[PDB]
């Protein structure tokens, strides 16, 4: 297979910015390299065929150049609707091959979380399960890690997060964190602690709840 | 400038012309779904509209931009075989190999295939009893300006590797003359296009000999190279053995 | 105009087969092949092949071959991608999508708007609603972050919104993960001012339509 690799896996830029963005095919592939962009929850849209012709309808500040093996996608003046993930596809030769993708994302100033802990709640408890959730509410960058301490016990294995998408208003991302123990498991210890790292936190910083208080 | 005559060299219109482009146009238009969009009768009228009521040493490739505009097809350029003084085995070659095409594969090549017409100065009759021979009456025919305009935007289209069927029994081998050789050939875009593989086809001869360093495939590897194209030229010794290896690629 | 219409989302077993339409409404329809591309859950997209549509001739990706059928019958309108045994890593949107023919193959100018394909040993259930309370340990300053839980339901998707609708601006409902159950589970939150936490009423709305499941749950503090 002709394997296509796309640099930088994620781009932060501004309205109005020069962005350019390329990919790499492990061989020859002439100039039969298509750009495509995907916006969350919603089908591909076609932008260059050909390395540099342009499909119906996008507009002029796009522009992609490359012959052989090195590609490009300018955006010569970013606008709001530009804000996508990008991806690269040869169709020289089978299999048709995409790239790993770009997403280009708003620059802000660095936020750090606001770092929240709910404990589960006694209707639950009742079911004989227990879900403690850990909320790391409109930080930037999106590059942030979550550790889950029981009695100062690093776990592993028992919680699962997912990410918003960048926010429309303020550029901000947040994640939610469960940790899921039996009412068992739960009920025998007591200090159940969320440790955020973040780059706007000097250091990590901890939200944690004592067991029935 | 040509002088008004109303006898010609050339056989005369083909007989039953605008039933046959009709009927042809319907054809290829439910063989090819992507096709299904063209309005034949409109395709007849642009068709007609190009030569009728004219002096058929006068056409121009003007006179077939409506018919071109409604005709326009993209065509797969990497699937191109071009050929010259060589259709039968050109055609039959596209036969087995459905993927590939000959100008005579599209909608408009299709239409005006082994085709003759012709119109008159002044009426609005097509001209059944005879049409002007390209060498013996005039260049500019109805027949002859189609052909150019055609053939110069198919291999506009052309990409990668374009392949090109030659007679390696006639005198001239690559004919710069030709259609081939004064239009398709210097229509062929740099970059686009990759490489030009000749295919030369022998004939009957017992003392069968290398005719790919023949001074006219020399000519047209010296026209193609200016092109910033790469050339390749391949004997085919047996094209009887070749109609029917070609059914596995 | 033109666009490619393609079937809904689809719930299957492991074993079973999918077979996904795509039609072209509102326009010519010149497309000289129909490719199909999938994409799992957050990942990129995989090519997986394409039928010529005047030949009905399909070229496919060799971790398909035997497993996909591309049909496009030059006698109706419709052409489909059916793929067979089915297992939970074919989880993915299904995209068809039209290729001019400027070359074969070609770069694809038109997208269907993509089918969903669910393949899981689960069956049908609807969420349970848990709230996640405010209080001291989910407040900073001013601004307190409550929420609801909606646990161990099947298939996607779920709605959440807050005061049937009219409560919006800091609503942050995250993406479902998928337990080891084989059940997703969701979590809603909404930043509120503090000092309302005693007056104004805060309720999640869910909806789990392949279930019939409708829940509101009042979120208060402790």
């Amino acid at each position: 297979d002709i394997q296509m690799t796309q640099s930088p896996s994620s781009l932060s830029a501004s309205v109005g910015d020069r962005v350019t963005i390329t990919c790499r095919a492990s061989q020859g592939i002439r100039s039969w390299l298509a750009w495509y962009q995907q916006k969350p929850e919603k089908a591909p849209k076609s932008l260059i065929y050909a390395a540099s012709s342009l499909q119906s309808g996008v507009p002029s500040r796009f522009s992609g150049s490359g012959s052989g093996t090195d590609f490009t996608l300018t955006i010569s003046s970013l606008q709001p609707e530009d804000f996508a993930t990008y991806y690269c596809q040869q169709y020289n030769s089978y299999p048709l091959t995409f790239g790993g993708g770009t997403k280009v994302e708003i620059k802000r100033t660095v936020a750090a979380p606001s770092v929240f802990i709910f404990p589960p709640s006694d209707e639950q408890l009742k079911s004989g399960t227990a879900s403690v959730v850990c909320l790391l509410n409109n930080f930037y960058p999106r590059e942030a890690k979550v550790q889950w301490k029981v009695d100062n016990a690093l776990q592993s294995g028992n919680s699962q997060e997912s990410v918003t998408e960048q926010d429309s208003k303020d550029s901000t991302y947040s994640l939610s964190s469960t940790l899921t123990l039996s009412k068992a498991d739960y009920e025998k210890h007591k200090v159940y602690a969320c440790e955020v790292t973040h780059q706007g936190l000097s250091s990590p910083v901890t939200k944690s709840f004592n067991r029935g208080e | 400038h040509h002088r008004w005559r109303q006898t010609w060299s050339g056989p005369g219109t083909t007989k039953r012309f605008p039933e046959t482009v009709l009927a042809r146009c319907v054809k290829y238009t439910e063989i090819h779904p992507e096709m299904r969009h063209v309005d034949c009768q409109s395709v007849w009228d642009a068709f007609k509209g190009a030569f009728i009521s004219k002096h058929p040493c006068d056409i121009t490739e003007e006179d077939y931009q409506p018919l071109m505009k409604l005709g326009t097809q993209t065509v797969p350029c990497n699937k191109i075989l071009l050929w010259s003084r060589i259709k039968d085995l050109a055609h039959q070659f596209t036969q087995v190999q459905r993927d590939m095409f000959t100008l005579e594969d599209t909608l408009l090549g299709y239409l005006a295939d082994d085709l003759t017409w012709c119109g008159e100065f002044a009426t609005s009759k097509i001209n059944y009893q005879s049409c002007p021979d390209w060498r013996k009456d005039c260049s500019n025919n109805p027949v002859s300006v189609f052909w150019k305009t055609v053939s110069r935007r198919f291999a506009e289209a052309a990409c990668d590797v374009v392949h090109v069927m030659l007679d390696g029994s006639r005198s001239k081998i690559f004919d710069k003359d030709s259609t081939f050789g004064s239009v398709e050939v210097h229509n062929l875009q740099p970059e686009k296009v990759q490489t030009l593989e000749a295919w030369v086809i022998h004939g009957g001869r017992e003392d069968s000999r290398d005719l790919c360093q023949d001074p006219t495939i020399k000519e047209l590897e010296s026209i193609i190279s200016k092109r910033n194209i790469q050339f390749s030229c391949k004997n085919i010794y047996r094209p009887d053995k070749f109609l029917q290896c070609v059914k596995n690629p | 105009q033109v666009q490619l219409v393609q079937s809904g989302a689809e719930v299957k077993k492991p074993g079973s087969s999918v077979k996904v339409s795509c039609k072209a409404f509102g326009g010519t329809f010149s497309s000289y092949a129909i490719s199909w591309v999938r994409q799992a859950p957050g990942q990129g997209l995989e090519w997986m092949g394409r039928i010529i549509r005047f030949l009905g001739i399909a070229n496919y990706a060799q971790k398909f071959q035997g497993r996909v059928t591309l049909i496009a019958d030059k006698s109706t309108n419709t052409a489909y991608m059916e793929l067979s045994s089915l297992r939970s890593e074919d989880t993915a949107v299904y995209y068809c999508a039209g290729e001019p023919g400027e070359r074969d193959p070609d770069a694809v100018d038109i997208w269907g708007q993509g089918t969903m394909v669910t393949v899981s040993s689960a069956s049908t259930k609807g969420p349970s609603v848990f709230p996640l309370a405010p209080s001291s340990k989910s407040t900073s300053g001013g601004t307190a972050a409550l929420g609801c839980l909606v646990k161990d339901y099947f298939p996607e998707p779920v709605t959440v919104s807050w005061n049937s609708g009219a409560l919006t601006s800091g609503v942050h409902t995250f993406p479902a993960v998928l337990q080891s159950s084989g059940l997703y589970s969701l979590s809603s939150v909404v930043t509120v001012p503090s000092s309302s936490l005693g007056t104004q009423t805060y309720i999640c709305n869910v909806n789990h339509k392949p279930s019939n499941t409708k829940v509101d749950k009042r979120v208060e503090p402790k």
